[PDB]
């Protein structure tokens, strides 16, 4: 299928969805710490992207040098809005949702598993053609190496207070719940007078099931979608 | 010496659809005299930015005053005089892309520069006499100093 | 017919000398029939045809204009002006300056400074001042701008509410193409405004001009702030200028302008009162997106309600008695109106419950506006019409309690049921996309009922005639309006009731009504009315 | 600058446009305005109208700043023989010094007292069914009188047999509204 | 309309060739006829490509699978050569050709 099979995969994914997103500052300790993990690295300490109060890299240039010769991608992170290219912003993205690697160097975005996973034209890709496969090698172990380093100060986790949402969720939820459940039993009472009418091409019982089955997964996608408003962003589950 | 562009902002909006991250927020700004807007992340923890206030902010190629051109390497010990002990906050970044309203017959009259600091992005749309000595693909300061 | 240059065969003929080959040539050079009395006989020709109307004597000037278009000789047009002479253009402005002189300077303008100008100081000359003006440009020399424009402001003040919406293009167009007459203009507004003796006018009109010249591109903003009295305090009024220049609220222009008001030193109320000022708090506070943040929202309402509430007494430019008695109910209602566009809760299933305190609220003109412009942006959504209860009339319910409760909104009113009535509703039944019009009728209906029906009953006609709709909508309106009304009938609603009711279908008016007489006793009661 | 009359001429001459350009606080410095201040009756009468007019759109600060130069200008413009220009600066006169516009503009020119007398007049015998402001959709009833009078009834074109179902919309709509409340 | 809108190198515009070329070979295009006969012919080239690709795919996409990533190498060849595209180039068109 003309991709890579490699990837990055899940803890050191997660670690690197964190680390590139815009309000993640490293002090001069801890980023000598991580550019000590660079195999390719020429011993040039980048100019901070904050100088004045607290000299402050931001992990993007840190991966920036992770990312290697100078190859120019543009990609679209996971929860990039739709409706973000049609109006302004479509450049300076409100979210850093907008992944551009521009001469070697990450201007913006969040890498997600569509910017460094197994995706066609993502890029590991884009590094295995415009470079070599030697370098693609030390780019794979460089973005482990010095993501799970950066982890270590980071720190990931996921537990039980990641999956309880508050009470007006769970309100949402019980209310959709017995609303579809009425909505079923109505239905019921519908077919047993045989106040239901067939749909054209099936029986009256299926005309029934699919009504059942359609309010169903009505009450399921809609009580999702109402639970996954509701993660406050810190969330691990939405992390992965 | 060494300043592309120079002007005085007036903060009027704060990240106005919703707080994206907790410790960046972009400040859309408009300019005192020059009739410009800036959107600008700024890192909210280390340099506080309020609603209303007025900061100079100085776009410099390099912060040394005699305009020495350095490359971009993080020199601690370097005691030559810079201009950045004048601000109080300074980004390093930069410029990426440079679109305007122009025409296929005549010029670009209002210019929109954007640059990023590591991460922090930066749109200045203006005119094309302020914006004018922005090239794309270039190295920028940022020198922002807020003032009552 | 060489005969048809005495002229310059003339001073060739007596003065030749020489080698006259030439000049026998060109005193040859008609060589056809005498063709110019017959192009005259083609009008007799034509007398056999279907038409030489004076359509025909047009005709001609009309190819006299094309082939002289070519020439248009703006190349010898300032000498041949400076020759301090020539009935031509005189003449031509005395007799046939309906559109020659318009499309001569409306094709280069730059050239000819000198037939300009005389068809220019003809055009002052001609009665009506500046209907003419061959150019919409004509607000560049003074004497003739200011009495056009004093002629104009005549032409609407004795219009009306009427000639508001058919004069105004016509006189913005000349006020806007300048900014300095913008200026000027503005500036007789505001010296003609001093007066409470009739200024109400003169400040609508000024304001209407400055809602044009924001269409158009116009800053004109700053202007205003500048030709009013909000200037003596004038950190407020650059705050105004600032905001207005950039048409979007700032949090902090409001907290700015808020620290300034509810003191005990406020501005003067004219200062708030501008109205693209109000229409930026509806675009920003009612729009069902655009969320405000929760801590100066009741600064904003407080900002509206002082706005929309208090009064004053200018005893000789002083206040001395002023209240806010009022303002806490109208922030009340205001505040309960934006609660209601926040929650924004599915298929109204609280839209629809708390509509007797909606009902409540929109007894105040600012909540009746604002809800207004929330159904305007709500309802005009594409693919809105897709929850259906009695084909949605919930939020036509409330354009029917904005129509009852008050009267200046009914313009508003009005345009939004044109605006939905025209377009066409994609992805709809048929019967459904009809039935909504039924519905959109009936709210027309209600209007005409609550006073506002001229307007109504104009573009009912003027969708029956021009693009027209269907018969049977007309008929429906028909049907139901003679439902409701009968005995008295002010001359002006026959005058223009009639000619839609007995022209076109005479026919579908009756079927079964039976109880109640149909169209006959309208019919009965314009006879006893009119002169026959 | 040097040539400076001739710089106001390229950046402001552009005569098919009647606007104050944008970007005109960024013209307007007072090392420039001195500069025209001695130059100021040599350059034509639409960039010295595009001038005047670009005066007031100066922020406040910078104006009180040299506030002196501007009216400077202003005084050499009430001088020239330009009916635009004699007008703008009558009006102009006032903005430096108060804030506010002059409102008494009345002398030195027979347009405007053409203009305002019979003006006056058709102000005077037009306010039968006066058209209100845009500002008269939004305050209240009471704030109205107060401002421009009672409330003009409307013209009662005929005679109302029933109510219209829209009454019975409403009475239906109020009912399931009070019965959605006790839900 | 599109398509000749966007692939027809329109010659006889002035000011476009000005922005777009240097001025040596915008007088190059303007004053040669052979030039404008060859970019005539690539047109001509293009317009029957766009009806071999339309013979060939007649379902209305365009997501295939090629070697050469061509609009990636345009964008490395302009950020290593760093072109500022805001000024006039400097390549004549029939040398692209």
């Amino acid at each position: 299928s003309n991709r890579p099979v490699m990837g990055i995969v899940q803890d050191t994914l997660t670690a690197v969805r964190k680390f590139t997103k815009r309000d993640v500052f490293l002090e001069r300790g801890e980023v000598m710490n991580l550019l000590m993990f660079l195999s390719t690295w020429d011993g040039k300490v980048p100019q901070p992207a904050i100088l004045k109060p607290r000299p402050l890299w931001t992990g993007k240039q840190i991966f920036s040098l992770i990312i290697p010769g100078h190859i120019n991608c543009i990609r679209t992170h996971s929860t990039h809005p739709d409706d973000e290219d049609s109006g302004p912003y479509k450049h300076i993205s409100p979210g850093d949702t907008k992944v551009v690697v521009e001469n070697g160097e990450l201007i913006m975005g969040i890498l997600c598993k569509k910017s460094l996973g197994t995706s066609a034209g993502s890029l590991v890709h884009i590094s295995y053609l415009e470079m070599g496969h030697d370098i693609t090698r030390l780019f794979y172990s460089n973005i482990q190496t010095v993501i799970n380093n950066w982890l270590l100060i980071e720190g990931h986790t996921i537990g039980i207070g990641d999956s309880i949402a508050d009470s007006k969720t769970y309100q949402d939820i019980q209310n959709t719940i017995k609303k579809a459940k009425q909505d079923v039993i109505e239905v019921i009472e519908k077919a047993h007078n045989n106040e239901l009418e067939p749909t054209p091409g099936n029986t009256l019982r299926q005309t029934f099931e699919n009504q059942v089955n359609r309010i169903l997964n009505d009450a399921r996608d809609k009580t999702g979608s109402s639970a996954q408003k509701s993660l406050s962003e810190y969330n691990n589950f939405k992390s992965m | 010496a060494g300043i592309l562009f120079e002007d005085i902002f007036d903060v009027k909006d704060i990240d106005p659809e919703g707080k994206k991250f907790d410790r960046v927020s972009r400040l859309h700004c408009e300019s005192e005299s020059f009739k410009m807007d800036l959107i600008l992340d700024v890192n909210i923890q280390i340099y506080p930015v309020d609603l209303g206030d007025k900061f100079r902010l100085v776009i410099a190629s390099t912060l040394y005053e005699d305009g020495t051109l350095d490359d971009g390497e993080y020199n601690p010990t370097d005691d030559r005089p810079s201009r950045a002990d004048q601000f109080e906050y300074v980004m390093y970044g930069k410029v990426y892309r440079i679109e305007g309203d122009e025409t296929s017959t005549e010029a670009a009259t209002r210019l929109s520069a954007y640059v990023s600091y590591g991460g922090l992005l930066m749109r200045l749309q203006g005119d094309a006499n302020n914006l004018h000595g922005f090239e794309v693909d270039s190295r920028v300061y940022l020198l922002m100093k807020k003032l009552a | 017919i060489m005969e048809p240059s005495i002229f310059n065969t003339l001073k060739r003929y007596f003065q030749a000398g020489g080698s006259p080959e030439n000049v026998i040539q060109l005193l040859s050079e008609n060589y056809t029939a005498v063709a110019q009395t017959v192009n005259l006989l083609a009008e007799w020709l034509i007398q056999t045809g279907v038409e030489p109307v004076q359509v025909q004597e047009t005709v001609e000037n009309h190819l006299k204009s094309l082939l002289i278009k070519h020439f248009d000789p703006r190349k010898a047009d300032s000498i041949f002006t400076e020759e301090g002479e020539t009935p031509a253009w005189l003449e031509q402005m005395i007799a046939h300056t309906t559109w020659r002189d318009l499309f001569y300077k409306l094709a280069e303008a730059h050239p000819d400074c000198l037939m300009l100008n005389f068809t220019v100081k003809l055009i002052s000359d001609a009665g009506y001042q500046g209907e003419i003006t061959s150019v919409s440009t004509a607000c560049q020399q003074l004497e003739v701008f200011s009495r056009v424009l004093r002629t104009s402001l005549a032409t609407i003040l004795d219009g009306g509410e009427e000639n508001l919406e058919k004069n105004l293009p016509e006189f913005a167009k000349m006020v806007c193409h300048g900014e300095h007459t913008y200026l000027f203009a503005q500036a007789m507004m505001s010296v003609l405004a001093q007066e409470e003796q009739g200024g109400s006018a003169v400040r609508r009109i000024a304001q209407e001009v400055q809602r044009f010249a924001q269409e158009k591109g116009h800053d004109a903003s700053q202007i205003t702030l500048a030709l009013g009295t909000a200037a003596s305090y004038p950190r407020a009024c650059q705050a105004l200028g600032a905001m207005l220049s950039k048409g979007a609220l700032n949090p902090a222009d409001i907290t700015v302008l808020f620290k300034m008001f509810t003191s005990m030193d406020p501005p003067p109320v004219e200062l708030i009162r501008v109205p693209a000022f109000l229409d930026l708090f509806m675009q920003s506070l009612f729009k069902p997106g655009a969320r405000i943040n929760q801590d100066h929202k009741h600064k904003y309402i407080h900002i509206l309600a002082y706005a929309a509430s208090v009064v004053e007494t200018w005893k000789k430019n002083k206040r001395v008695s002023i209240n806010k008695d009022e303002l806490k109910s109208t922030s009340k209602a205001v505040e309960t109106v934006h609660n209601l566009c926040c929650n924004e809760n599915k298929g109204a299933s609280e839209l629809v419950a708390e509509l007797s305190t909606l009902y409540q609220c929109i007894r105040f003109p600012v909540v009746a506006m604002g809800v207004l412009k929330w159904v305007d942006w709500t309802v005009s959504e594409p693919r809105y019409f897709q929850l259906q209860t009695d084909h949605t009339p919930v939020h036509l319910a409330l354009l029917d309690e904005i129509s009852t409760c008050h009267q200046l909104l009914h313009p508003q009113v009005l345009q939004l049921l044109v605006k939905l009535f025209e377009t066409e509703h994609s992805q709809l039944d048929v019967m459904e996309q009809l039935e909504l019009k039924k519905t959109l009728l009936d709210r027309m209906v209600h209007l005409l009922s609550r006073g506002y029906v001229l307007p109504v009953v104009s573009y009912i006609r003027k969708c029956l005639e021009k693009l027209d709709t269907d018969i049977s909508l007309i008929r429906y309106f028909v049907t139901e309006v003679l439902d409701v009304i009968a005995p008295p009938y002010t001359s002006d609603f026959v005058q223009l009731f009639l000619p839609i009711l007995e022209n076109d279908s005479i026919a579908g008016t009756i079927k079964t009504e039976g109880e109640h007489d149909p169209v006959t006793e309208f019919i009965a009661h314009c006879k006893s009315n009119f002169i026959m | 600058e040097s040539d400076t009359g001739l710089w106001l001429h390229n950046k402001l001459g552009a005569t098919d446009e009647l606007w104050a350009p944008p970007s005109i606080a960024s013209l307007l410095t007072a090392a420039v305005i001195d500069n025209i201040r001695l130059c100021f009756h040599g350059l034509s009468s639409a960039v010295k109208l595009k001038l005047l007019l670009g005066t007031l759109h100066l922020p406040r600060r910078t104006v009180d700043e040299m506030k002196g130069a501007l009216m400077e200008i202003i005084q050499l413009a009430s001088l020239d023989s330009d009916p635009w220009v004699l007008m703008v600066a009558d009006i102009l006169k006032s903005f430096p010094d108060t804030g506010s516009l002059n409102l008494e503009l009345e002398e030195q020119n027979p347009n405007v007292q053409d203009i305002l007398g019979e003006l006056r007049e058709k102000v005077g015998e037009c306010e039968a069914s006066a058209m209100l402001p845009l500002e008269c959709q939004y305050l209240n009833k009471n704030a109205l009188t107060t401002l421009a009078g009672p409330l003009t009834p409307p013209v009662k074109h005929f005679q109302l047999k029933r109510k219209p179902k829209s009454a019975t919309l409403r009475a239906e709509l109020l009912q399931k509204s009070t019965e959605t409340a006790q839900q | 309309k599109a398509f000749e809108k966007k692939f027809r190198f329109d010659y006889t515009n002035e000011r476009a060739l000005r922005r777009t070329l240097q001025e040596d070979l915008v007088k190059d295009v303007l004053s040669n006829a052979h030039i404008q006969n060859e970019l005539e012919r690539e047109f001509e080239r293009m317009r029957e490509d766009r009806e071999v690709l339309r013979v060939i795919f007649p379902t209305g996409d365009s997501k295939v699978v090629l070697p050469c990533n061509l609009l990636r190498m345009i964008w490395n060849a302009q950020k290593i050569f760093h072109i500022n595209p805001r000024l006039p180039s400097d390549l004549h068109p029939i040398k692209v050709v």
